[PDB]
């Protein structure tokens, strides 16, 4: 009847398989947020993004393409 | 009366629980070459269960004291029984004083 | 070496998380890691104004978690 | 670690800690870890400005602690010597 | 039961908290005997109390007020009387002998009085070095003993609250002669400290009955079809224990030296050239440190006096709970304004048989030396107001078996030795304060 | 490893600007491979504060911004292992 | 070299350590020391460092002699400061840029 | 359908022109030819694009690992 | 790190990352430079507050100094 | 001077085997129930 615990690494792995768009926050930059498709990650969860657009508080989207986001900055990972 | 055994309960959450390390002494075996003899010596009479001592003098080792500290063997003649008893009496007097 | 945080009592409960920079997120905890990386489902985000925007499934880095709070009596 | 041992000693008492924000927490410590992650109860939060709020159950991550005010009567807690391999300060009886 | 090792268990803690004490030449220390008669018969006859500070698995220090009871059948007075001012029972069972008649009696009387029980399976080393059972048969023997104890519990109350099982952290495996007393959690933590980060509770709850570990999948199975896996407890606990004992015993200096070097246990070269038994004691005291498993089990599964005040008041106290005295008992107030209520269930001889010490548990209030108290007998009531005796308090001590710690005053929730009030007390008595509200009731 | 260069040099006056911007000036007693530096008879100058001297003082390794070494040191020889 | 696995014993850790300066990003400090080139270094407090690098660490802990250090900040005024010798903790480094001597 | 991990992503990108972003607003352009395990990187003929404007040329650049925010193009 | 031991039971002032200063008697320290101070006073900005028994984080600590010395034959023929 | 000795495990086992005729085989001490020293002292005192 209990629900099985899911560790975060498997959560990101699942997101990788489902190709779910994500909304990545940042460590201190509150207003800048990044979105795109996740394409690869490591144990330190450096995130390799696809279709990375730099969305802002006023939705000032800017196309960044495929980028590597160093793990030190990701505060939150959103599912769509 | 337990509804679910603690065993099935323990397994049923995260059946894929994993631990990578091995027990502490893994390459060894629970019985070595000299284990049987070591256990035999562990429960031996006083001189033989030590491996370290202090080299008593030659005359300070009685070698047959346990023969008469125990009971007399049965079916012995009268004089032997009396000898057992008298040696025991001398030992008791020695210990009392 | 490292050590597993004690959070089994907080699993599958309405929990409130404070992040760095005065962030605040609701949700029910669904997992945790060695570095206190947590996973939330059906969570809700608060802003400074206070309007509640549903945020979704969430995987916060543990480095940013300030506190984890529950409200039940 | 002697400081972590004293923190564990605190468990069950009322300890005040302030985090990297500057807010101080007044409550009963119920759990502690080697990382100094703490669990608290009946907390009276005093923000940096001075506003007083109240919390019931918290799990403060240890990396964001500045210091703690341990109850005074713990100044007599024993500081055991720690050998090389031991990870907890306890009375010793073996070689070292 | 008799000679099952309950005094050796307390000697184990005393050896650690008192560095000056050393083992005797030809026998066990048997600290907390302190009677020339008991040292002659080599058995406990009186229930000597002992208060000392012990350390928890994580480092917290508790104040264990343990009372050592006799194991002989005839001396059950010394078990029942101190058990009325105690919060739980620590049951020591010899694994080789098993559950005996006195163990059964203690279990029945403890469950009958709603006392939590912590089980200690003593003399484990006899399974390895004396009976020479293989690890699997040893596991079966331990499990059979625990099942027998649980049966004796169930004969009184089938409640699931009273249940002893290692997976509940309620059972300690010990060898007080060799000097270790661990639980499932103490080995799970002992593994974890060495090998990194895995939750101790999740690991420890999977180290009991017929949960099987598969060495290739690294997962805990349930049945282990054919012989793919071996029982988790045997794989992770009993087999390492056997190998430790055998490495020490079997005269393998270099292998043991290397293995203890891996554990950062370093011995002087003369130490390997020791008698087998002190070598085992040294290895076990360096490998297993302070017996923190027993301390953690006792702290978790035996309520503190404040938490146990309600049960004590409901069971022992016979007056009305709604009164002022009853309320003072339930809150266990420590302030001076509170009524002083103490229960005396024992009297102890001085080092010369001249005067007695009253062994009391301060249920509420405060007591200072020189305080005026009125002593209530075993049958004092509204009909019989003539059993009260007004008496002073001469000296207050904290018992420590072979000595006493004198304290100017004592506080609620403490077990203290009272001097100066012994003349009117035969058997049991209740000591309340004179300047108190009317209608004092007895326990 | 190059921190060994720190403990090869000892007992000489050095000026340190710490991580907070403060400046200290004194002779080292001993420095650590883990970068804990011990200072004696030093000159404590807190940023935006009046300078104050103290007899002995120690820095945590993370707080060292840089050093100011004297010019009387055999730098070439001191760099060898 | 074919050992970036990051699970290595001491010998191969040292081997990768030397190879990293043999060819990796930190290699620039090697020939900067050998060729004695001007390098401009910026700290995290907006301070400028120009000097020769006599030696450097794997943590980029560099010893600098003959430093030309300028910091800017009333109206924006630029000021300089020359220190004969300094030890720099690699923690504060944001960037290094080499000025070729030739 | 083929996931590319960070280290493979950077080593399969050696010699290509990229725009690195720092934590603090500076973005640099150039070509990289050397990245080690700790992901601090070296550039050639790089220039400093403050606010997205080409002000000065720097040449070859050593960037410490932590200071970057992301890398792309 | 043998010098670190020599400051036990001394009175120390510790300047912190925040900018405050704690003065008190050192009871025990740690590898991460966690300091345990007894009868600790807080130097904010100077205002005096009694704190008591205080455990410092390692990161919080910037520098430390000592203000006070540690508190305190047979026969012949 | 011969004041302390230290023997191996094989050597002690061999000596135990070689002198097996002249040592007891009890290892229990419950054999001497009323036939131990203190019982003899008691019997001497009571004249039984
Ligand atoms: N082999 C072995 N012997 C033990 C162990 N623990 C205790 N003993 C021995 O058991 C005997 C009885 O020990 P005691 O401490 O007197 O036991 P007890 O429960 O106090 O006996 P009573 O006070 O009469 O109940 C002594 O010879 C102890 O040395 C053990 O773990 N292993
Ligand atoms: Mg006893």
């Amino acid at each position: 009847v209990q629900k099985v615990m899911i560790p975060p690494i498997n959560f990101i792995f699942k997101l990788l398989q489902q190709h779910t768009p994500v909304s990545i926050w940042l460590f201190e930059q509150t207003d800048i947020r990044l979105q795109g498709q996740i394409r690869g990650f490591d144990e330190f969860m450096n995130i390799v993004l696809d279709d990375a657009v730099q969305v802002d508080a006023k939705n000032n989207k800017r196309e960044l393409g495929r980028i590597l986001l160093k793990g030190d900055n990701i505060t939150l990972i959103q599912a769509i | 009366e337990l509804d679910t055994s603690p065993e099935d309960s323990a397994i049923e959450e995260d059946p894929n629980f994993e631990i990578p390390f091995d027990p502490f002494f893994h390459s060894e075996d629970i019985e070595f070459e000299h284990t049987a003899s070591a256990l035999i010596l562990l429960w031996a009479p006083h001189p033989f269960n030590k491996r370290s001592g202090a080299t008593k003098r030659a005359q300070d080792v009685p070698l047959i004291k346990h023969w008469y500290l125990e009971h007399c063997p049965p079916n012995q003649p009268v004089k032997v029984r009396v000898s057992y008893q008298k040696l025991l009496k001398s030992h008791v007097m020695n210990k009392l004083h | 070496k490292a050590g597993a945080p004690d959070l089994k009592k907080y699993l599958d409960r309405q929990v409130f998380v404070q992040l760095n920079g005065s962030r605040k997120v609701y949700g029910v905890l669904r997992g945790y890691d060695i570095f206190l990386n947590i996973v939330l489902e059906d969570s809700i985000e608060e802003k400074v104004d206070g309007e509640k925007v549903k945020i979704g499934s969430v995987a916060i880095r543990g480095n940013s978690v300030i506190m984890i709070e529950t409200l039940d009596k | 670690s002697l400081c972590i041992k004293l923190l564990h000693e605190t468990q069950g008492h009322i300890v005040t800690m302030e985090l990297e924000n500057g807010s101080t927490y007044r409550g009963k410590l119920i759990e502690a870890e080697d990382n100094m992650n703490c669990q608290m109860r009946d907390i009276s939060v005093t923000a940096r400005d001075g506003r007083v709020s109240h919390l019931d159950q918290v799990y403060i991550r240890g990396s964001h602690i500045r210091f703690l005010i341990v109850p005074d009567m713990l100044r007599n807690a024993p500081m055991f010597k720690v050998g090389p391999g031991r990870s907890v300060p306890l009375p010793t009886r073996g070689r070292r | 039961h008799l000679h099952h090792g309950k005094s050796a268990l307390l000697d184990l803690l005393v050896y650690y908290t008192h560095p000056d004490t050393k083992p005797p030449k030809r026998r066990s220390l048997r600290y907390t005997d302190t009677h020339y008669l008991e040292r002659e018969r080599v058995m406990s006859i009186k229930s000597t109390p002992l208060t000392l500070a012990v350390s928890d698995m994580k480092g917290k220090t508790f104040a264990f007020q343990c009372i050592d009871t006799p194991g002989h059948v005839d001396f059950v007075d010394e078990v029942a009387a101190p058990m009325a001012i105690s919060d739980g029972v620590v049951l020591v069972v010899d694994v080789i002998e098993g559950v005996m008649i006195n163990t059964t009696r203690i279990i029945k009387h403890a469950i009958l009085h709603d006392m939590p029980i912590v089980l200690v399976l003593n003399k484990v080393d006899r399974l390895i070095l004396e009976l020479r059972l293989p690890p699997n048969d040893a596991y079966h023997k331990l499990r059979h003993v625990i099942d027998e104890v649980n049966d004796n519990i169930c004969q009184i109350s089938k409640d699931l609250k009273y249940r002893v099982s290692p997976e509940l952290g309620n059972v300690c495996f010990a060898s007080c002669d060799l000097g270790y007393c661990f639980t499932l959690s103490s080995f799970a933590k002992l593994y974890i400290d060495r090998h990194g980060g895995i939750d101790v509770d999740l690991f420890s709850k999977r180290l009991w009955g017929d949960i099987y570990f598969d060495s290739k999948t690294r997962k805990f199975a349930k049945q282990s079809l054919d012989g793919s896996g071996v029982r988790s407890f045997v794989h992770f606990i009993l087999e390492p224990l056997y190998k430790l004992h055998t490495l020490t015993i079997s005269d393998e200096a270099e292998k043991l030296k290397k293995h203890l070097s891996s554990f950062q246990i370093y011995l002087k070269p003369k130490d390997y050239l020791l008698d087998p038994k002190p070598l085992l004691q040294l290895i076990c005291a360096s490998f297993f440190g302070f017996p923190v498993g027993f301390v953690n089990a006792v702290t978790r599964h035996i309520p503190s006096p404040r938490e146990n005040a309600a049960r004590k008041a409901s069971q022992s106290y016979i007056g009305p709970i709604n009164s002022s005295i009853g309320k003072a008992i339930l809150e266990m107030s420590r302030e001076e304004s509170a009524p002083l209520v103490m229960h005396v269930t024992k009297l102890y001889n001085t080092v010369d048989a001249n005067n007695f010490y009253a062994f009391a548990r301060v249920y509420s209030g405060q007591v200072k030396k020189g305080q005026k108290v009125k002593v209530l007998g075993e049958n004092y009531s509204l009909e019989d107001e003539e059993d009260m005796v007004v008496a002073h308090i001469a000296e207050i001590c904290v018992p420590c078996a072979r000595y006493r710690l004198h304290v100017d005053g004592a506080v609620a929730g403490m077990l203290v030795l009272l001097g100066g009030v012994d003349n009117s007390i035969s058997k049991t008595a209740t000591i309340v304060s004179d300047n108190l509200k009317d209608d004092p009731y007895i326990f | 490893k190059l921190v060994r260069f720190l403990m090869k040099l000892t007992n000489e006056t050095v000026s340190i600007e710490l991580k907070n911007g403060t400046i200290v000036h004194g002779t080292i007693t001993s420095v650590d491979m883990q970068m804990n530096t011990h200072l004696k008879a030093v000159k404590m100058t807190v940023k935006g504060r009046e300078p104050v001297p103290v007899e002995t003082l120690s820095i945590r390794g993370n707080n060292i911004r840089y050093y100011i070494l004297p010019d009387s040191l055999p730098l070439d020889t001191l760099l060898i292992d | 070299v074919d050992k970036p696995r990051s699970e290595l014993s001491e010998i191969e850790l040292a081997r990768l350590e030397e190879y990293e300066f043999s060819a990796g990003p930190l290699s620039v400090l090697q020939q900067a020391v050998k060729n004695h080139d001007q390098v401009l270094i910026n700290c995290r407090n907006n301070k400028k460092l120009l000097a020769r690098v006599k030696a450097f660490d794997r943590h980029s802990n560099m010893v600098l002699e003959n430093v030309k250090e300028m910091w800017t900040e009333g109206k924006a005024i630029n000021k300089d400061r020359f220190i004969s010798k300094m030890f720099l903790r690699g923690d504060g480094v944001v960037l290094v840029v080499r000025i070729p001597s030739a | 359908f083929v996931p590319v991990n960070p280290k493979p992503f950077l080593q399969g990108l050696i010699g290509k022109p990229v725009l690195v972003r720092l934590k603090w607003g500076q973005e640099y352009k150039g070509t990289l030819q050397s990245v080690d395990s700790y992901m601090n990187l070296q550039l050639l003929n790089a220039e400093e694009l403050v606010d997205g404007v080409k002000t000065g040329d720097l040449g070859e650049i050593l960037i410490r690992c932590n200071n970057v925010l992301w890398v792309g193009e | 790190t043998t010098k670190m031991v020599s400051l036990l039971n001394h009175s120390l002032n510790v300047t912190t990352k925040d900018g405050r200063t704690f003065v008190g008697q050192l009871l025990a320290f740690d590898g991460f430079m966690n300091l345990v101070l007894s009868d600790c006073q807080e130097y904010r900005h100077e205002e005096k507050r009694m704190l008591g028994l205080v455990i410092l984080r390692g990161e919080f600590i910037v520098s430390l100094s000592v203000q006070g010395p540690p508190p305190m034959l047979l026969s012949g023929p | 001077t011969y004041r302390r000795w230290k023997l191996n495990l094989p050597q002690m086992a061999n000596l135990h085997r070689l002198g097996y005729q002249l040592l007891s085989d009890l290892r229990d001490d419950n054999y001497f129930y009323l036939f131990n020293d203190n019982s003899f002292f008691t019997a001497k005192a009571l004249n039984v």
